[PDB]
């Protein structure tokens, strides 16, 4: 006998105020019972479980399931109730690595830890909660009672305890072999290195030896699998990676189910295939909860789909990460609030790609969206590479300077350079800081009747120019924008506009280049045509002349 | 040496807060820092049976070359019992803000000599993340009073009061205040000798520590007596354009919410007619009187302005351009406890966010001095922009609460 180190036990508790499960055992067929007894008998021999006395009040149901075309049986314990009553654990398994952050390795070995799993003991005081009962043949004897001595499969705490135990075992080995890397995923260990295959196989053997001190077994005869690896929806090769193949179906009709597999496939593929667009396909889910419904496909989405398949025409691969080289990120504007990006080290070799979509809102502009996309990419890059990439952005340095100096909000983007690939992000208009000498002055106002929705908008000017227009189906806010629209419509290239509308000014000070409001969009189109616009605000009903006059004119 | 029993407020569990992504260098620094702390017994590795988590990051203090570990205890602090046991509280010293000079010391390392309650330690759990989740996060909890925890100064207060005890006796005129890991020392003394006195204080902590703190020698020099506030001021012009007058009337209308007797009529009456914005309007004698009366009014303080310790302090900040920022502190709208302005952000220019972050730190510092607590900020920045960058510029051991302003305020002009 070679003495083996015990694995340190994790203390486990039930949730506060909760007791263990008591759940009726389902009646089983005679053939099933025989199977479970056989299984539990060997499991008992192996030390995995133990028979218990009558005093344990707790019970969890056990099932036996039939693997198809066949005579052989598998044991299944339903832990759903015990899990509800089990305390929360730290789940280390939250984030998976992204291939783009992984490194090239000359050699990679995969070890199977399945047998090592059951050498992980369960907390002594918690075992009583795992009690389960094998029904007797014809219910003529007391059923056989077992409890678990080890982490049961399907229990809430098994994965976190298992991985944390394995990690603690691996720590000294990894620390004293910095020239190799080890990652644990489910039942597997991935051990890579840059050592030549001879020295590598040695270190693996040393690793097998190390796990043996806790009595742990890794399979000798090599698993028959070789690169590519299929892992978490990816394809992994020694020098490159990509997503598992994406095939976009041909269909005469598309339902909400059809498109959701499609958005998933597309979103998933978007991390590698450059220039994927989901907006229009996503657009068909707006406020619609019926799952079986077949929605007619707009032509605008057809073009989008056809654009996708053309991008999907052939396989595309990402490379792995080289720490010695810089990280670059480049962004392109696709239109309709869509943004796409590539992250790379060397030209025409991407680590990964992705897209960004405009947040929902009444008004927006390209500079804000570009800024948002940069923050997102910044965060994603910290996660994956632990650093911020240098940015290549389709916006002129002067544009950015003009934007952030005059913008009311604090804003920032990290180190970046201009790349000239149209379309370029630009400022469409900028308002004047001071009133304009020689420009005509337009005092505008609008008003509406809350009951009749009848209203008026117009202006009076210093040159005696005047207009008032009657409106139907409108509001105070709408009339206030229309007034401003009219003044823009009727003035020269340079104009001073006076309004009492806090609503309008709030919109314009946000500098939207595009809006959900048709009226705001028309105002923007007018602003763009102007050489100079100065917009002044005054408080209403203060007897401000020409504001007072036009207020009276529009309130009649 | 014997722990003081600590519990959470009723009906609420410990913090579970996602660790945000960290740069490689901050990760390495934390690994290095936590490794030593572990050898000092200050922290211990924890298992999966601890669900709780609090975010951690690393910063560099003012004028320092070495990383410091900062934990964000904001969630834990909300959930920890108010420690009212021995004292309801210190009445906040009012004399601290009236001092010519106040110096801020990091005493926080003193906390590490006092063990933390065994039952409470699990709640201090924090995670050092790995790049790309390639290795499991390194999980620790605190064995001793952590820096940034609201229970640390409260517990250690006993020890602290005895340490300073010999000091207040020979210097009864010195106001000393403690907030979190910081010690605030005021005096009316001249600077040069005041500075040396500060040096004296450091020696007290050394001798008791060995019976060496990484941050203790530093100090932050303040002059609250010299802090400037912002009364409402109106232009004095020989020539008033229509535009000038519109802005004035606009400014007076806004002030009228704050000040009762403000009149715009005789000024508003000048606006009679439809006129070019740049046209010069002569002031009528009625208007000049009204403008002059409004000045007198604006010279007096706001009426019915008081601080209520039962309510939150709210701080608003406006970006005025050219590195200038304005801020107001109030519990109640139009009643301002403090207003101020900052042009000086140091080597911060090309970065608005860095300027804002420094602004937030100064405003909180002033708020700690005046009321003994932190204001809730309303920040003129998009959430995703702030949340991305603020940890990069953050130099303080505490952190305040903040919310975001998405709609540009009209009033920015009035504080201009
Ligand atoms: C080509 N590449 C990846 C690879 O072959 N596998 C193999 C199996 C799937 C997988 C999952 C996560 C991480 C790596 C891998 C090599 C590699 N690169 C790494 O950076 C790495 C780090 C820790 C452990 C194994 C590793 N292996
Ligand atoms: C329009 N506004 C400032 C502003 O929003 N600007 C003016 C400065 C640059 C700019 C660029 C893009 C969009 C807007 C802007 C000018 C203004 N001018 C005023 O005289 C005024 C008087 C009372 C109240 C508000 C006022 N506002």
């Amino acid at each position: 006998m070679v003495p083996i180190s015990p694995i340190e036990t994790v203390p486990v508790k039930l949730k506060p105020g909760m007791d263990g499960p008591k759940v009726k055992q389902w009646p089983l067929t005679e053939e099933k019972i025989k199977a479970l007894v056989e299984i539990c008998t060997e499991m008992e021999k192996e030390g995995k479980i133990s028979k218990i006395g009558p005093e344990n009040p707790y019970n969890t149901p056990v099932f036996a399931i039939k693997k198809k075309d066949s005579t052989k049986w598998r044991k299944l314990v339903d832990f759903r109730e015990l899990n509800k009553r089990t305390q929360d654990f730290w789940e280390v398994q939250l984030g998976i690595p992204h291939p783009a952050g992984l490194k090239k390795k000359k050699s990679v070995t995969v070890l199977d830890v399945g047998d090592a799993y059951f050498s992980v003991p369960l907390d002594e005081d918690f075992r009583k909660y795992t009690a389960f009962t094998i029904p007797s043949i014809n219910n003529e004897t007391p059923g056989i009672r077992y409890q678990y001595n080890v982490l049961p499969q399907g229990w809430k705490g098994s994965p976190a305890i298992f991985q944390s135990s394995m990690t603690k075992i691996l720590e000294p080995f990894a620390a004293q072999n910095p020239d190799i890397v080890i990652y644990q995923y489910m039942d597997d260990l991935y051990v890579g290195s840059d050592l030549e295959i001879g020295q590598h196989r040695t270190k693996i053997e040393e690793l097998r030896q190390h796990l043996l001190r806790w009595g742990l077994t890794t399979p000798d005869k090599k698993h028959q699998k070789e690169p590519p690896f299929l892992w978490m929806g990816y394809e992994l090769h020694p020098d490159k990676w990509t997503v598992q193949p994406i095939v976009l179906p041909e269909k005469d009709s598309w339902t909400v189910n059809d498109i959701q597999k499609l958005v998933g496939k597309l979103n998933w593929a978007s991390q590698i295939y450059p220039g994927i667009k989901v907006r229009q396909l996503s657009k068909l889910l707006r406020g619609t909860k019926a799952l079986t419904e077949v929605i007619p496909l707009t032509e605008e989405a057809e073009l989008e789909l056809a654009e996708n398949r053309e991008i999907l025409k052939e396989p595309v691969h990402g490379v792995y990460y080289d720490p010695s080289k810089d990280l670059i990120a480049e962004i392109q504007k696709q239109g309709q609030g869509q943004w796409t990006y590539q992250i790379y080290q060397e030209p025409f070799k991407n680590l990964k790609t992705g897209k960004y979509a405009r947040m929902r809102g009444a008004h927006t502009n390209d500079v804000k969206q570009l800024t948002e996309a940069v923050q997102k990419i910044t965060t994603e890059s910290i996660v994956i590479w632990g650093k911020t990439p240098k940015f290549k952005l389709p916006i002129q340095k002067e544009t950015w300077e003009t934007w952030w100096t005059e913008y009311w909000q604090a804003t920032w983007i990290p180190e970046w350079e201009f790349v000239n690939t149209p379309p370029l992000v630009k400022l469409w208009y900028q308002l004047e800081k001071e009133p304009i000498v020689g420009a005509e002055t337009f005092y505008v106002d609008g008003a509406a009747n809350r009951e009749t929705k009848l209203g008026k908008a117009g202006y009076v000017t210093n040159k005696g120019r005047q207009k008032v227009v009657p409106l139907t189906n409108t509001t105070n806010q709408k009339t206030e924008l229309q007034a401003i629209y009219l003044a823009l419509q009727d003035s020269g290239l340079e104009v001073n506009i006076v309004t009492d509308s806090q609503y309008a000014l709030g919109i314009i000070q946000a500098q939207p280049d595009k809006s959900e409001s048709e009226l705001v969009n028309q105002i923007i189109e007018q602003l763009i045509k102007k050489e100079k616009v100065y917009l002044a605000w005054v408080p209403a009903h203060k007897g401000i002349g020409g504001n007072e006059q036009v207020d009276k004119l529009v309130s009649a | 040496i014997e722990t003081v029993p600590v519990k959470l407020k009723p009906g609420m569990d410990g913090p579970k807060v996602k660790q945000w992504p960290l740069t490689e260098e901050k990760i390495k620094a934390l690994v290095e820092i936590c490794t030593e702390m572990e050898k000092e017994g200050k922290i211990s590795k924890i298992g999966p049976e601890n669900p709780y988590n609090t975010p951690v990051f690393a910063i560099k203090k003012k004028d320092s070359t070495k990383w410091r570990k900062l934990v964000d205890f904001r969630e834990l602090n909300k959930r920890t019992q108010d420690f009212w046991e021995v004292q309801l509280g210190i009445p906040h010293p009012a004399g601290l803000k009236k001092k010519k000079s106040v110096t801020v010391l990091d005493v926080g390392d003193a906390y590490f000599s006092v063990p933390l309650d065994e039952d409470f330690r699990k709640y201090t759990a924090f995670t050092i993340p790995s790049i790309n989740n390639e290795t499991p996060g390194i999980r620790y909890q605190y064995n001793v009073l952590p820096q940034g925890w609201k229970g640390s100064p409260a517990i250690f207060q006993s020890s602290m009061t005895k340490i300073l005890e010999p000091f207040k006796k020979q210097n009864p005129d010195i106001v000393i205040y403690q907030y979190m890991d910081d010690l605030y020392v005021g005096s009316d003394l001249e600077i040069g000798q005041h500075r040396t006195k500060i040096e004296e204080l450091r020696q007290h902590l050394l001798r008791w520590g060995l019976t060496e703190p990484p941050f203790l020698w530093m100090g932050y020099e303040l002059h609250p007596d010299k802090w400037t506030v912002q009364p409402i001021v109106l232009p004095e012009k020989d020539s008033w354009t229509v535009n000038d007058i519109q802005k004035l009337v606009g400014k007076l209308n806004w002030a009228s919410q704050i000040y009762p007797g403000i009149k715009v009529r005789q000024l508003s009456k000048l606006l009679r007619g439809t006129k070019a914005l740049t046209e010069v309007i002569p002031l009528t004698e009625e208007a000049e009187l009204e403008l002059a009366e409004n000045r007198e009014i604006l010279k007096e303080p706001v009426h019915g302005v008081y601080y209520d310790p039962s309510k939150d302090l709210i701080a608003e900040i406006q970006k005025q351009g050219q590195g200038q920022w304005t801020y107001q502190i109030y519990q109640e709208p139009f009643k301002n406890l403090k207003t101020g302005k900052y042009a000086r952000m140091r080597g911060a220019h090309t970065n608005d966010v860095k300027q804002l972050t420094e602004a937030v730190q100064k405003i909180t510092t002033e708020s700690i001095v005046i009321w003994g607590k932190t204001p809730k900020f309303k920040l003129p920045i998009q959430k995703e922009t702030w949340e991305t960058w603020w940890t990069e510029y953050w130099q303080a051991t505490w952190i305040p609460e903040w919310e975001f302003v998405n709609t540009p305020p009209l009033v920015k002009l009035w504080y201009q």
